[PDB]
């Protein structure tokens, strides 16, 4: 078996955490597992069955740094899991960019669609329409041919942006 | 039927007057204690366990503290009380309560075994109360990211 994800991470100071911290972690049965839980389900209350399928999910954006996916074997996950990525802010990209205007292109749910097991439970949580997920792409106005694209990237967009000539 | 997937948040547990669920080392063992001090809610975020059950639909949720994610809440029947117990005597089946939604993101918990028992909270502790016994607030809880 495999200790699970979020076990492992609460064993270890608030500091060692990684940040943000994921959202969401859900476990795909083989298909030979009877019962979700129980003695040879997904999770029997020490750890979690051998060959079962973790994945992770962030409110900020697809993970980073590491696979999506990961398989219980010989109690570890393999391969390395990945963490949660940075948000970006709109306003901070208005304002080192001198724009007049900064507009999503993409919705944080075309790569990173929130697993249907997310809406099982109401958690509470901040909204910030200032804010978009790791991976989302935005276009930038200067107010002729002045439009310049970026791309979120673990809080910081890219490229950087040439700042608007004064109006 | 397949077998249900099983999903895990960690998430802090409050009350519907806002007060605090938290865990605290009494006598060398965690208890529950309703607080209404203030204190920080980060060390004392709960660990959520749910999966779909088939109802002749169902959302169970079991519950464990981040302090010790190899204790849960577990109803005792024998005591009509809410304790914490360990997974090398108690069983996992047996640690999952059913999740009612209400209004304005509450929710409250009901007994598996126990049909119309859910958590509830008496004397800055929480407790085995009967639906109808109780207002509606009584058994309301909210669960809260960060
Ligand atoms: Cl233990």
């Amino acid at each position: 078996g495999c200790k699970g994800i979020l076990e492992m991470l609460f064993d270890m100071p608030k500091e060692e955490r990684p940040s943000p911290m994921y959202d969401s972690v859900t476990y795909d049965p083989t298909p030979n597992t009877p019962t979700t839980v129980g003695k040879d389900g997904i999770w029997n209350g020490v750890d979690y069955r051998q060959g079962s399928t973790v994945k992770p999910y962030c409110d900020t954006g697809p993970v980073i740094q590491g696979s999506s996916k990961a398989v219980c074997v010989s109690g570890k996950w393999v391969p390395t899991l990945g963490v949660c990525p940075k948000m970006c802010s709109i306003g901070s990209l208005k304002e080192n960019g001198k724009f007049v205007d900064v507009t999503a292109t993409t919705k944080g749910d075309e790569l990173n669609p929130p697993p249907r097991e997310q809406t099982l439970i109401p958690i509470v949580r901040k909204v910030d329409k200032d804010k978009v997920q790791h991976g989302v792409k935005v276009v930038a106005l200067c107010k002729a041919e002045g439009v310049q694209e970026f791309e979120c990237d673990n809080g910081k967009w890219k490229p950087e942006p040439v700042p608007c000539p004064e109006p | 039927q397949g077998t249900s997937l099983l999903t895990q948040s960690p998430a802090s547990l409050s009350t519907y007057n806002d007060q605090s669920v938290s865990f605290v080392l009494e006598n060398g063992c965690y208890v529950i204690n309703v607080d209404d001090s203030g204190k920080d809610q980060e060390q004392d975020q709960v660990l959520l366990r749910y999966y779909e059950s088939p109802c002749p639909k169902k959302v169970m949720v079991n519950m464990s503290p981040i302090k010790d994610t190899d204790i849960w809440l577990h109803a005792n029947d024998k005591d009509y009380s809410v304790e914490l117990q360990r997974g090398d005597v108690s069983p996992p089946e047996q640690a999952f309560f059913v999740l009612h939604k209400k209004s304005s993101d509450f929710v409250s918990f009901e007994c598996k075994n126990l049909p119309g028992t859910y958590i509830g909270v008496k004397d800055n502790q929480l407790a085995l109360v009967e639906e109808k016994d109780e207002s509606c607030n009584n058994i309301m809880f909210k669960l809260s990211k960060i």
